[PDB]
């Protein structure tokens, strides 16, 4: 995917490992490495008019 | 699949009334047929 990662205080359960939208697009993962909890944004966007 | 709670209750009242979620904390790849089941005692 793209977007940007932030620090999340989403409080996952232990066994938990992905965290999705009302689209069932993912918004939160977990890091395989250092077990870190990281929401995904898009990245800025917009409509631009004339 | 193994799903547990531990919930202290203090009515007593047999299975209490409420909603208690159970979380997945043992899964076994174990394929083996099963029909039967027995608890053990001391
Ligand atoms: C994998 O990386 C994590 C985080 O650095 C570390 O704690 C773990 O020991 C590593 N595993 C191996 C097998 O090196
Ligand atoms: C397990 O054994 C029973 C016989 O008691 C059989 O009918 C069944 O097909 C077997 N397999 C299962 C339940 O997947």
């Amino acid at each position: 995917g793209t977007g940007v990662l932030t620090e999340s205080n989403k409080k996952f359960l232990p066994f938990q490992q992905f965290g999705r939208d009302i689209a069932d697009t993912t918004d939160a993962v977990r890091d395989p490495q250092t077990l870190e909890i990281l929401d995904i944004t898009p990245c800025s966007f917009g409509g631009v008019s004339v | 699949k193994i799903y547990s709670k531990h919930t202290p209750i203090n009515l007593g009242r047999d299975l209490p009334q409420g909603f208690s979620a159970l979380e997945p904390l043992v899964d076994l790849p174990i394929g083996i047929n099963i029909t039967r089941f027995q608890t053990l005692l001391a």
